[PDB]
């Protein structure tokens, strides 16, 4: 982290450094810094390189493509992606999808919550047995 | 020592701690904290301080030095909270981007400023706290707290990289309606009252003085009130009863009251044997709170699951998941 | 040439000096640009300049122009109610100075959901008794002077006063710093000062020449 | 220039203007060590008047130091300065106004 | 009396908690630039 501070305002020098080190923290810092400058199509590249599936899924749920987020969450098992994907469907009003995907992340307290709100009775059993005491 | 000469100092401290060492463990751990505080790793500084806190309380298991180690435990716990809070402010004023929501930074900055009145643990520069607070209060709409933040700033030496923004904000904040949005006003949960955002006495009500119970994710205000047990009552006794179904005058729940609650509405925060279990009634049982069983911090349930999933541990203690 | 009155102005690092009877030149050498011209339609009297505009008017008028990167467009030909003294264009808004009044008006205005509260305002306030001797505009402020010594900052963005100093005597010339916060003003007796509104206090400028002009 | 006294003058100026970091950089080259550590000790101070008093004391102007310290958040520091600086009469004066515990002990020290 | 207003405040802060967590849940927080 210290090097980014030093090389701030030396942005090309930073870019060289971060593209060389290949540390998956400098890569994620550069990804942050190519999402906070409105160049979202290289944030995907560097986040892809820096194995940050929660972030990729987030961006994919921002740019309307949600089939892509579904893809990046089917195979990589990163639960955080399953959470944010489920919330994306939640705002999208897909209910079965946003319930099953909370289920994926082993986050059953949100699952039971949206389940109760919808009224899915089967959900109560399916996520109460699995639920903690 | 093999790890030590192999520079694996974190594991080495863990080893001495597990090895009954109480001279090597503490010395290496304090040295590690000083290194962390020296750099910008304030979150690690907080975690190491937390380890010191629980380990020193474990040492206080010895009746010889109980009095002289509960003080150390309390001091290190307060330092742990402060540094974990200050890490977010440190990140926010350095990175060209921002990670946290504005609400969370606002709440963190207010808690810090109301818990760090006149003494600054090493590294915690309160110019940054007030700067973040002023920006965030002006953004959210608490236009009277921002006036305080700037007035307080006017008495501190400002680094040159903050002067332009602060000395222009102090001027452009007089244009705002001079009003604090009600959506941010803190509310007590023991006495109904609406404490000023800037409460001079610290984190405490005015009518009563029940200190606010803050969570550990967004440093938010919580709906938990801390009742204390009666005189001739034990923790086992109290839990038994529960399951069966102007200075400060602390509330003293008594037996027939403890038989009028349920585990749905109390959080027990079972400390180790040397201390006594402190309790927390809740006033909105419909809402939820989860208590990390290691560090006994409290979070909103929904927040705690996202946080565990994101980190793979508690964020405060990095205990297993 | 027989005679060339010396007019011109500055904003950030952008000179706009007069060339000849029918011309002006605009340049930003500091940032490495070229000289342009705007061939003003008359004999100019005042030449304000700013980030994005020029301005020249001679008797009661003001030909704004747009300082683009290629050429200039005769934006408007707006006029005023008296002898226009010294207009000052920084940023978007402009602030003419005619007969002890100052009249903050937006320049590039087409009536598209723009509150008429913002289009035009006339300092000193309608009722008070002053004559604004000197004003000077900043990134966002309408710092002006008075006769009863009132240096009122005016935050344009939220359209309210932010500062009221009160000099013993009529502040008659003002020059803000590039950042805008601090200020340098000369009173009647030729006694400079450095007003820093943050801490509301004036520091006297030692050994100030009796005939300082700028 | 490579003149020791020129560097020293630069250092005094850098102390004078509350430029702690750059003054440390200078002193670290001058070599003066008993002030490098002191400045690194007070680099954390944020209070304007307290820091003012400290950097005044480092420029061996104790009267102005007292003046500022009495306006800072921690006035007893001026007391500490007097007591270290051995001027126990001003130590009594400042203490009496601020601390009563130093009173009999600083009285004893002044008597001795 | 005091009970009524106390319960009213208890309900207000209930509602605020709801809208707060709703804001977190139904909105994403894209990394945003800072002014400085
Ligand atoms: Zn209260
Ligand atoms: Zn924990």
């Amino acid at each position: 982290f210290e090097v980014p501070r030093m090389l701030s305002e030396d942005l090309p020098s930073l870019e060289l450094y971060v593209n060389k080190m290949k540390d998956k923290t400098l890569w994620r810092w550069w990804a942050q810094y190519l999402e906070s400058q409105g160049e979202m199509d290289a944030a995907l590249h560097y986040y892809e390189l820096a194995r940050d599936h929660f972030s990729l899924v987030r961006i994919h749920c921002f740019q309307g493509n949600v089939q892509k987020a579904a893809q990046i969450a089917n195979e990589t098992g990163n639960l955080a992606a399953s959470y944010h994907l489920a919330r994306q469907y939640e705002s999208q009003e897909e209910v079965g999808q946003a319930v099953h995907f909370y289920t994926r992340a082993q986050a059953f307290k949100n699952a039971i919550r949206l389940c109760k709100e919808n009224g899915l009775d089967d959900q109560l059993m399916n996520l109460a047995l699995l639920s903690s005491p | 020592q093999w790890l030590a000469e192999n520079d694996r100092f974190e594991e080495a401290q863990k080893a001495f701690h597990k090895a009954g060492r109480q001279r090597e463990a503490v010395q290496v751990l304090e040295q590690l904290t000083n290194n962390a505080v020296a750099e910008s790793r304030f979150n690690d500084a907080a975690y190491y301080y937390w380890m010191l806190s629980m380990q020193c309380l474990d040492i206080a298991q010895d009746p010889a030095q109980k009095d002289t180690m509960l003080g150390k435990f309390y001091h290190f716990q307060r330092l742990a909270e402060l540094y974990h809070g200050y890490h977010a402010i440190h990140r926010h004023t350095e990175d060209p981007f921002s990670v946290h929501r504005p609400e969370t930074l606002f709440n963190i900055s207010r808690f810090l400023l109301h818990s760090l009145p006149k003494d600054t643990p090493s590294g915690i520069s309160k110019v940054k706290i007030l700067f973040t607070l002023a920006k965030q209060s002006k953004a959210l709409g608490a236009y009277r707290l921002a006036r305080h933040a700037y007035d307080k700033l006017r008495g501190l030496y400002i680094p040159a990289r903050f002067q332009k923004s602060i000395e222009l904000g102090t001027l452009t904040i007089r244009a705002k309606p001079f009003h604090d949005s009600e959506e941010l006003v803190p509310l007590c949960y023991r006495c109904s009252t609406n404490n000023p955002l800037l409460n001079n006495l610290g984190n405490v009500c005015i009518n009563c003085r029940q200190p606010f119970i803050f969570s550990a994710s967004s440093y938010d205000v919580l709906h938990l009130v801390e009742f204390y047990l009666e005189e001739g009552i034990t923790d086992e006794e109290a839990i038994s009863l529960i399951d069966l179904e102007s200075e400060f005058v602390p509330v003293v729940v008594s037996r027939l009251v403890l038989r009028s609650m349920s585990r749905r509405d109390v959080l027990i925060k079972r400390w180790p044997p040397p201390l006594r279990w402190q309790y927390f009634r809740s006033l909105l049982p419909d809402a939820s709170i989860t208590m990390c069983p290691s560090c006994f911090q409290m979070f909103h349930s929904e927040d705690y699951e996202l946080l565990v999933l994101q980190h793979g541990c508690c964020p405060y203690c990095r205990r297993c998941k | 040439l027989t005679k060339l009155p010396i007019l011109g102005d500055a904003c950030s690092t952008r000179i706009a000096y007069l060339t000849s009877l029918l011309e002006v030149t605009v340049a930003n050498p500091v940032e490495g640009e070229l000289p342009i011209t705007v061939s003003v339609d008359v004999e100019p009297n005042f030449v304000a300049v700013g980030l994005y505009h020029l301005a020249v008017g001679m008797n009661n008028r003001a030909w704004f122009y747009v300082l683009g990167e290629n050429a200039v467009k005769k934006l408007k030909d707006m006029e005023y109610l008296g002898t226009v003294a010294s207009i000052c264009l920084h940023s978007d808004y402009a602030a003419a100075l005619f007969e002890g009044k100052v009249q903050l008006h937006l320049i590039e205005s087409e009536i598209l959901d723009a509150q008429e509260e913002r289009e035009t305002r006339l300092f000193p306030a309608v009722d008070d008794k002053c004559r604004i001797l000197c004003h000077a505009l900043t990134s966002d402020f309408l710092i002006y002077g008075t006769d009863t010594g009132v240096v009122q900052y005016f935050y344009i963005e939220d359209w309210q006063f932010v500062n009221d100093y009160r000099h013993p005597v009529s502040v008659k010339k003002i020059f803000p710093d590039p950042n805008g916060t601090r200020l340098v003003f000369i009173d009647e007796k030729s006694d400079g000062f450095v007003y820093c509104p943050v801490n509301d206090a004036t520091y006297e400028i030692p050994d100030f020449s009796p005939t300082i002009k700028g | 220039l490579n003149d020791e006294a020129a560097w020293n003058e630069l250092a005094r100026a850098c102390l004078h203007h509350m430029e702690v970091e750059f003054a440390i950089r200078v002193y670290r080259r001058i070599g003066n060590v008993g002030i490098v550590m002191s400045l690194e000790q007070i680099k954390g101070i944020e209070d304007y008047n307290l820091l003012a008093g400290h950097l005044a004391m480092f420029t061996n102007d104790y009267n102005l130091a007292q003046d500022l310290y009495l306006a800072s958040s921690c006035p007893i520091a001026a007391l500490e300065m007097r007591r270290d600086l051995q001027h126990w009469d001003s130590a009594l004066q400042l203490a009496k106004h601020l601390a009563p515990d130093q009173i009999p002990f600083i009285s004893k020290e002044y008597a001795i | 009396e005091m009970m009524k207003m106390r319960q009213a405040k208890l309900d207000y802060q209930r509602l605020l908690l709801e809208k707060r967590q709703r804001k977190k849940r139904l909105e994403p927080f894209m990394v945003q630039p800072n002014p400085e």
